[PDB]
Order: structure tokens, then C-alpha cells, then sequence
């Protein structure tokens, strides 16, 4: 008789795993021991598709944090994880002014601590972050772009002066809180082929759902 | 039957068959306590607030189906397109209204739904790797429209079998022929740019194809007569 | 004991976190705080002042650095002619910069409300005439002449008859991101933009000067308002 | 201090616990919500609404 | 339509870096596995200029100490935080007797335990703080001198008889709350030269702001 | 047009121009609970406080500008130089009067404003490696006052495109000649020392320079005339 678990609350909870951070030693990948994550919800691979039901939303995300070395090994190592809110400048190197500018939040915690944790706000200085914009920001390649429903950046590296001792490996979970919804719409059908907009293969059109032989046949 | 009039339009149309007013919600204005309450947003009345009826499409056979872009159609359009360029912001609700005018012995089924948002998306090269963006031709047909070429995932890539959870209504010809829809003014801010976003998209796909026996009328006329409401502009240029 | 379980973000150090920690000197009675002339509460106080805005932002030559708070005006400038021109854009670079409202915007990352200029005239007081000041809302491009920016929000000034005039500007909104080079700038695009024509040429008698100079004076309005504190500077602590 | 005992279970991340966390800005005042039509608050609402049935699903 | 963020202790709040100590094993620093930090709060950079707006202020500040090896480790090494209010004398070596003078706070803590966090008080014998002073106390080189603005000295050390084992390195955080202002006065507009005085570059003297061609050109 | 006076003094003013209280606040008294009740604190009536007319300055069209200091100033002039050296603690408010005598074929704008704790900062050398501290002339020059070298950043480092942001008050030729000013006692402690603490220091700048044609008077005499208000002064010597 009860329907709690058809809320929209209740179906955008869970804190899934929207990224992953890799800090070898060695490596081709992130040489400088430091990382710089602009926030993407999309990072769930099954959000996309979940959120794009409906044009308008609105909410907060529980932010959780878990590092261990490739192994998922913990230890004595201190890290830094800094929030750039979106128009403050990113690190560019491991030893930028902005690793140290306080408007840009920091949290600090041993690998040994249990995982980090943070609520970040709904940013957008509109009335609610939308997935499709219809137009061009004042043939185009800005078009679908509604850039004001960006969250910001998360900035992590090892704390200290030197390179880190150990391979690390941060991943980091989403939580999505207090959310409203507006204007529902079609239910992606096609494959997705880019994060920007909404394009599909024009080839591979299929058909919303497995077919059969006859109409006449079960 | 009987004719209505706003100014100098002068529609023939039904009594007062079903409308539709999107979303429960009626096209109002916005009241002085929003974020520009010094320059007073002038609210057009007289001719910018009447009946506009558009170059008529003609229904076939292999009819794809057509969409406009609000409020671009207008935008080039008489007094209203006047003010949607020569102005900063706008706000506006709309009355639509679609008619075909076809003899009991043709058969179909348009539905005629709107589209908040309603971002194109092309065909991406074919094989999935060319990154295309849909030209301005496509983005903002304007008042003569354009067609879909993948309807059944309304060059978009969703389903239009779904289509139907939007403000929608049908027109069956053999029931009715005309069909309207009240919509408000949706977006996430309280004003926007009339030029660059285009709060939504007419659709109007044909279900069940147009059909009839050689010797009668093979096109059918649709007539998309459409009128502003509560309609505001701010900062003259 | 009491039962518990600590959950994440235990152990975690919050540079933004508020929390309580204990007094180093619990003993202390610090010297109480007694009554001191114009304290401050909030820095949209300051906002609300009008500060010189230095229109003039041209010289650069050290010793006339003084100059870019006045421009003039003379009787060389023929009716129509254009006398000066500038945005409406408190955050970014250019004459805002040296209003502290300008400097204020900068430890922010957004901000809206009106704005309000007031031009002072500082010639001769017997010099007389007129200028046209007009504003071009956010996309409208600068009027090609006097008449056409004559159509537009204007105001016809006759410092003959008073010596100040205030415009206010409606609206100003840094609220449009924009993500260009790779740094994110949440920038403006409203750049409202102000003339200032000739409407009639300088006129004065014998025994006055031909050229006087104008003093614009910036300051925003009680609906002003900032969000996110972003510190940024070009002048730090030196070692 | 006060008297505490931690129970098992403690320190553990539970992709499904909704507690509370700390808020990165404090000071932070996010827009305003501001009124959009159609707002949907439970999904069966969705569920309540006529969509076409491919019945005929066969060409391909 | 709020404006909490635009208040004084908005402004000021966020607890930012102030000072870094090193105590390396083999070095010209620090060479006897000690350290001693008179409070200055210039030591964010950002700082000096937003605070010298004003012309008096009163606040206290809550300060919060990351400690870890070079490569920002952890290892099981205590270390004693010793506050040294003003007048206090501050300790000559690692085993001045300073150390254990009761009326100097000290608070001890291991690497591994989390940071250390204290509050201290508005010290100043005056009224308010004071970033401004015409005159000098009862051509000089004491003008601009108002001394009752010292916090005191933060005296770091490794606790034990000997060195410790480890290279480490200590930073220091200090969030400002409680802050009231008073005599609003112009925005420095020209570098910093020294720590002390308003002394400024009298050649390099730059325009406030960027400048442009003609007053008619956009 | 009409002429006050207080005591021996009798200045010849306007009627009453604005007047810029700084800081909202009226040079007041200090009560009987304070540091030093036992003390108690002798308030000068008489002679003390009254209309002080400091040695005129003449504008001229390449004038950088002017700054005298408090209470500096008046430590060395008369009766009032009497108590502020001869005594160990001062607390005092005053009423600031500066007129110009110009025909209305003159042009210029003085913006006088009143900067607690001004602080001079020299050149420092001038390639800023010199740790130069500005001399006694320049920290306290008199009742003479002493010329601003950079006055775009108030020979101090700082713009004075924002000097509005202290008590201030205008003096456009072609509109006024007067300003007045009353300040409070301002200082982080009731009293303080009168001869090594100079609570504050009243600038006049010429913002829009001095003009005319050949053949009117080349300089514009500037008249400061002040007065205190609820002196207070505490320990004899």
C-alpha cells in the first residue's frame, strides 16, 4: 500500500561512484602527483539516462572519498583535497598559489582516517540546473550549452613538498540529496555517443524494444 | 461554430472543443518584486497580442512530420518579431492552435504536442563518430518550420511513442480536425533571451499516416494559427 | 559506556568548517571593547559609496596618473560629438577598478543590482551648455550618432543650470559563466554601455576657460548584491 | 570527558546511509527556487499517463 | 535577496595558512629540532591587503596544526605546541626552561592523532587591533609602531631528550572569527614592499587599474 | 551671510552649508567610570577652544595637493599648544572650516577629507630596495602643513580615487567655496598621547585643477580655520 520508493528522492539516493583519481609513480598519467576533477555526474554511467527525464532539477550532493594504493592498501600517507567552486582559477601545477588560496575549501585527512566527507550546495545562479538548453549562450558548436549548471572543480595531490611514497588511487562517490524535478520527457531510447548533446548514430537506429515475428504470434 | 477576434484577426473556428493547458498552469504575468523591478518590463496589449496564421503545411502520405521553435517563428514575424529583437528580455505564454480541413473519406492521426528544451540532435556522420552540431537552419526554422527525418526518435534520440508525457492532444479525422493547447511561460529563470533560447518546440507527427482513394484531395491542409499571452519585454536597443 | 559509531568525515580536517576548539587561555578576561566611530557590519556598506571612477583610465605616464579621474570637455568639440564612452561592468578591468565598489566585486565571484553614476561638472561658473548622456542596454550597440542615442534611455545635462546629475543603471548581472582558455570566468555580457555626446557645443565668455574637466562618481544601489568569496590579488606579502 | 563505548560498525562507508555531512560553503546562499511548471514529485505519476504501445513491434 | 555572505565574518572567515615550520634532520634550518612562529597573520598572502581596509579590528582566531614528513607522512613522533603569550619569553634552546614554565600553554599530540586545534583570545592590552598608528611610542625608525597588536609565539619541537628520527614539517591555520571593524579606509593600490610600513615603489608607480587607448574607444 | 564667534574669535562665514559630521557622531566628552576617575580630567572652556585661522595656502594650477596632522597642528599654536605639551593625556574633537576667495571666473574641485591614522610612506629609494622611513617634517609638519608628492596614491599606497570613503565634503569653485567638517575623537583607547599619536589628518587635494586666463589672480588662497570640541586633557607637567 506504500509508495516511498517512487519518490524522486528516494530514486536519486545511493551515493554511486561518479570518479577515480590515479596517482602513480611512475606514469604517464598525472606525472606531477596532483589531479584536477571538474565535477560530472554523468561519472555514474546508468545517472545519464535517469536524469535526462526531466529538463529542470535542483539539488545536493553528499561528497565521500575513498583512497588506498592499486591493491586497495592503506597507509601512513596525508592527503589534500581542495574544492575549486566554479570561477575560481585551478591548480596548473603541484605547487600553484591556489592549493593555498582559502576561498577554495580544503579538507585534509590521512589515508588511515576513515573516508572524507562534504556537502556541496546547489552552485547554479539559476533557479535550477537544466539538461537541455535550446539555444546559444550570447551552425554552432555553443549550442546546448547551459554552462551555469556547474558545480565546480575538485582538486587532490598528496600534501607535502615532494612526491608521494606510495601509487595512489582516490574514488570518489555522489550522494544526491533534496531533489525536485520538473517537465518530464522521453526516456533516452538510442546510444548515448557524446557527454555534450543529445546526437545518435543515424545508422544504428533500433527499435525501443526487442521485436517479435508476427502480431499475431506470442 | 463561430468566429472570435483579437484587434484585426478574425479566426473561423469550432465552439470550444478540449483544450489543453500544459502543465495545469495559465500564462500569467510577473509581478514587481522580481529582479528587474526598476526598468519596468513594458506589457504589449494592442497589435503585438493577436492572431498570426502560418504559411499552412501541406499533410501527404510520406509526411514526416513538422516542428517549430518558440519563440523563434515569431521573432521574424510582424509586431511581434518587432519587439522580440529590438528588446533585452521576454517572457510569454501562448495559445496554439491547429486545424485540417479534409473530407470524411481521408483517414489519419496527428499528434500535436510541446517540447520544452527541445535540443536537435543530427544524425552524428552516420557510423557514430562525427561530431556534427545541427545547424541554425535546423536549430530555428523559424515560421515555415521544418521536418523531422527520424521521427520515431524525434531526431533526438527518444522515443516519440512517449512523446505523449508532454502537453499533448490528438487530431483524429475521424473525430475531430482541430486542435489547442494553452502553454506557459517555462524556463529557469523569470525572463531570457528571445533570439538565443527557445523555451520550446511545436511537434506535430503524423501516427497513423494520411490515407484516401485516388480522385480525392491528396494534401491535407494544417493551418497553425498561434496568439501571444501575457507577453512582457524589458530594455529597448 | 554510551553506544556509538563514528561515521566518514570523522578525523577530517575542513578549512571551511566552523566548529568549536578549545580556549588556549581559559583564565583570561580580554580588554573589553569599548565605543569606536563608523564601525563597519557589511561590506555592501562601502558599496553604496560613491567612489571617483576613473573614466578617464587612459595616461599612463606616471606624473599624470591624477588625470584619469577627470576627462573634459571644451569648446573645440563640435555639436553631436561624442565625448566619452564606458561599460557598466563593476568586476571587470577598465574605470571600475578604481571605485572601491569595483575592488569589493573582486573578492567575490557574482553580484546584481543597480548601479548609479554621478558626473560632476568642475568649470568655469560661467561656462554653460549641454551634453547628452545616454545608456545602451546589455546587446545594444553603441548609437551611431547623437540623434540616434538621442532615442534611447538619455539625459539631457545643462550644467548651466546644475552642476551634478546622477544616472542610475537599471541592472547589471555577472551571472553568465564562460570556461574559455581553460580557466573558468564567470564574466559579464551585460555590458551596459554609457555615452556622453555634445548636445551643443561649450560656451563661455571672455575671460573663462576653455575647457573644464567632469569627475564620474560610482557607487551601487541598496539592491546590490555578491556571492562567493573569492580571494584574488595582484598585490600580496612580499617575502 | 562523557562516557563511550564505539559499536561495530564504526568508521564503515555505507553507499546507502543517509546521514548528514558537512557543508563545503557555509556562508553559501543558493539561488532561489523560483516557480516552473509541471514539477513531479513521485514517479507514479509518470506511470498514470497514456504512452503509445508498440503492439506491432515486428519491422525492424 | 540575502546578503549573509557580505558581512564581515563571512569575509574573514575560512581558516587559511599562516605559517610552515621545517625541522629537517641534516640542515641550515632549524638545527636543533625546534622552532619558534611569532603570530603574524600577513602570513596568507591575500590577507594584508583585505584586512587593511580597515583601520581598527578585533577578533580571535582559531588555529589548527598539519604536521608530517616532507612527503606529507605519517610516523609515531610526538611533538609539544608551546603558545608563548606576549611578554612571555620565548625559548633560546631546546631545552630552555621556557618549555616547562606552566604559564605557557602547551599542547602535545602525535603525528598520527588528528590535527591539533586551539582558540586564542583578543590579547591586544588596547581596545582593538590596530593595523594603523601615526606616531611613535613614548625621521625615526619607530614610526607606524603600534606593538600591543602581538598575539604572541607558537614555540614547536619534537618532544624527547634527542632529535627525532624524522624530517617534518608543521603548518599552521588560522581561521579568524568573532570580527568587528571599524574606520573603512582606501584599497591598497600599489605592491607591498616591507612588513612594517605603507612603503611603496616610487618609480614603479602603477595606475590603479588597466587602462586603454582613447576615452571614446571600447 | 552672517559672522560667529567664540571667545576673542570672530569669523566672517555662510549661513550654514552642509556640514559632514564624520561618522554620524558628535564630538562628545568622556563620563566618570573610565581609566582614570581619580585623576579627574580638566575640560578647557575658555580661551582653549576657540577659532584658530592657520596660514592661508595658495592654490596654483600645478598644486599636488595638502595634509596637516592632529593633533599635531595646534601643539604648537597658542593656548591650545599650551595644554597638548604640558600634559600627559588628550582627547579632543574638532570643527574644520576651509574656504577659498575665487572669482566665478575661476575653475577647480578640492575634495577635503579627514584619514584617522594617516600614515606616510616615502619612495623607499624609488627601485623599492631602500627601507626608508619618512622624516618628522613629513609625519608632523605644523601648523604649515606639508605638499603631497604622489597624490594619486596619497603618498601612501593607496588609490585616492577612494578617499570618499572617509568623512569628506567637496568644494567645486563653481558652486561653493566653504566645506565644513566636525570629527569625533577617534582613537582604540579614551585618551592617548597629544604629541606623539596623530589621531588623524585632514587632506585637501585639487581633483580638477586650478584654471583661468591670463590676467585673473594666479592663486587661490585656501583658508583653514578650526576649532576643538570637548577637549580634554589629564596629568600636569
Amino acid at each position: 500500500h506504500s509508495t516511498a520508493e517512487t519518490t524522486l528522492d528516494s530514486f536519486f539516493s545511493r551515493a554511486g561512484l561518479v570518479g577515480e583519481i590515479d596517482l602513480p609513480l611512475k606514469g604517464t598519467t598525472n606525472p606531477n602527483g596532483y589531479a584536477n576533477w571538474d565535477i560530472d555526474i554523468t561519472g555514474y554511467a546508468q545517472m545519464r539516462r535517469k536524469v535526462e527525464l526531466f529538463t529542470y532539477m535542483r539539488f545536493d550532493a553528499e561528497f565521500t572519498f575513498v583512497a588506498c594504493t592499486p591493491t586497495g592498501e592503506v597507509v601512513p600517507q596525508l592527503l589534500q583535497y581542495m574544492f575549486v567552486p566554479p570561477g575560481a582559477p585551478k591548480p596548473d601545477s603541484r605547487e600553484s598559489l591556489a592549493w593555498q588560496t582559502a576561498t577554495n575549501p580544503s579538507v585534509f585527512v590521512k589515508l588511515s582516517d576513515p573516508p572524507a566527507q562534504v556537502s556541496v550546495p546547489f552552485m547554479s545562479p539559476a533557479s535550477a540546473y537544466q539538461w537541455f538548453y535550446d539555444g546559444y549562450p550570447t551552425k554552432d558548436l555553443e549550442y546546448g550549452a547551459m554552462p551555469n549548471n556547474m558545480m565546480g572543480t575538485f582538486s587532490v595531490r598528496t600534501v607535502g613538498t615532494s612526491k608521494s611514497k606510495y601509487p595512489l588511487v582516490v574514488r570518489i562517490y555522489m550522494r544526491m540529496k533534496h531533489v525536485r524535478a520538473w517537465i518530464p520527457r522521453p526516456m533516452r531510447n538510442q546510444n548515448y555517443l557524446f557527454k555534450a548533446n543529445p546526437n545518435y548514430a543515424g545508422n544504428s537506429i533500433k527499435p525501443t524494444g526487442a521485436s517479435r515475428t508476427a502480431i499475431t504470434t506470442l | 461554430v463561430a468566429q472570435l477576434t483579437i484587434g484585426n484577426s478574425t479566426i473561423t473556428t469550432q465552439e470550444a472543443a478540449n483544450i489543453i493547458v500544459g502543465y495545469g498552469e495559465w500564462p500569467s504575468y510577473c509581478s514587481d518584486s522580481d529582479a528587474t523591478a526598476v526598468d519596468k518590463p513594458t506589457r504589449p496589449d494592442v497589435s503585438v497580442n493577436r492572431f498570426y496564421t502560418l504559411d499552412t503545411k501541406l499533410w501527404e502520405k510520406s509526411s514526416k512530420g513538422w516542428y517549430w521553435k518558440f519563440p523563434d517563428v515569431l521573432t521574424e514575424t510582424g509586431v511581434f518579431g518587432q519587439n522580440a529583437q529590438f528588446h533585452y528580455l521576454y517572457r510569454s505564454g501562448f495559445c496554439i492552435h491547429v486545424q485540417c480541413n479534409a473530407s470524411k473519406f481521408h483517414q489519419g492521426a496527428l499528434l500535436v504536442a510541446v517540447l520544452p528544451e527541445y535540443v536537435i540532435g543530427t544524425v552524428a556522420g552516420g557510423t557514430g563518430t562525427e561530431d556534427t552540431h545541427p545547424p541554425y537552419k535546423q536549430t530555428q526554422p523559424g515560421a515555415d518550420g521544418f521536418e523531422l527525418q527520424h521521427p520515431y526518435v524525434l531526431d533526438a534520440g527518444i522515443p516519440i511513442s512517449q512523446l505523449t508525457v508532454c502537453p499533448h492532444q490528438w487530431i483524429n479525422l475521424r473525430t475531430n480536425n482541430c486542435a489547442t493547447i494553452i502553454v506557459p511561460y517555462i524556463n529557469a529563470l523569470p525572463f531570457d533571451s528571445a533570439l538565443n533560447h527557445c523555451n520550446f518546440g511545436l511537434l506535430v507527427v503524423p501516427i497513423s499516416p494520411l490515407d484516401y482513394d485516388q480522385g480525392a484531395t491528396p494534401v491535407i491542409p494544417i493551418t497553425i494559427t498561434l496568439a501571444p499571452m501575457c507577453s512582457e519585454f524589458a530594455g529597448l536597443r | 559506556g554510551f553506544p556509538t559509531e563514528l561515521k566518514p568525515g570523522t578525523n577530517q580536517f575542513l578549512t571551511t568548517d566552523d566548529g568549536v576548539s578549545a580556549p588556549i587561555l581559559p583564565n583570561f578576561h580580554p580588554t573589553p571593547c569599548i565605543h569606536i566611530p563608523g564601525e563597519v557590519r557589511n561590506l555592501l556598506e562601502l558599496c553604496q559609496v560613491e567612489t571617483i571612477l576613473e573614466v578617464n583610465n587612459v595616461p599612463t605616464n606616471a606624473t599624470s596618473l591624477m588625470e584619469r579621474l577627470r576627462f573634459p570637455v571644451s569648446a573645440q568639440a563640435g555639436k553631436g560629438e561624442l565625448c566619452a564612452v564606458f561599460r557598466a561592468d563593476p568586476g571587470r578591468n577598465g574605470p571600475w577598478q578604481s571605485t572601491l565598489l569595483g575592488q569589493l566585486c573582486g573578492y567575490y565571484t557574482q553580484w546584481s543590482g543597480s548601479l548609479e553614476v554621478t558626473f560632476m561638472f568642475t568649470g568655469s561658473f560661467m561656462a554653460t551648455g549641454k551634453m547628452l548622456i545616454a545608456y545602451t542596454p546589455p546587446g545594444g550597440p553603441l548609437p551611431k550618432d547623437r540623434a540616434t542615442a538621442m532615442l534611447g534611455t538619455h539625459v539631457i545635462w545643462d550644467f548651466g543650470l546644475q552642476s551634478s546629475v546622477t544616472l542610475v543603471i537599471p541592472w547589471i548581472s555577472n551571472t553568465h559563466y564562460r570556461a574559455h582558455a581553460r580557466d573558468g570566468v564567470f564574466d559579464y555580457y551585460t555590458t551596459g554601455l554609457v555615452s556622453i555626446w555634445y548636445q551643443t557645443n561649450y560656451v563661455v565668455p571672455i575671460g573663462a576657460p576653455n575647457t573644464a574637466y567632469i569627475i564620474a562618481l560610482a557607487a551601487a544601489q541598496k539592491n546590490f548584491t555578491m556571492k562567493l568569496c573569492k580571494d584574488a590579488s595582484d598585490i600580496l606579502q612580499t617575502g
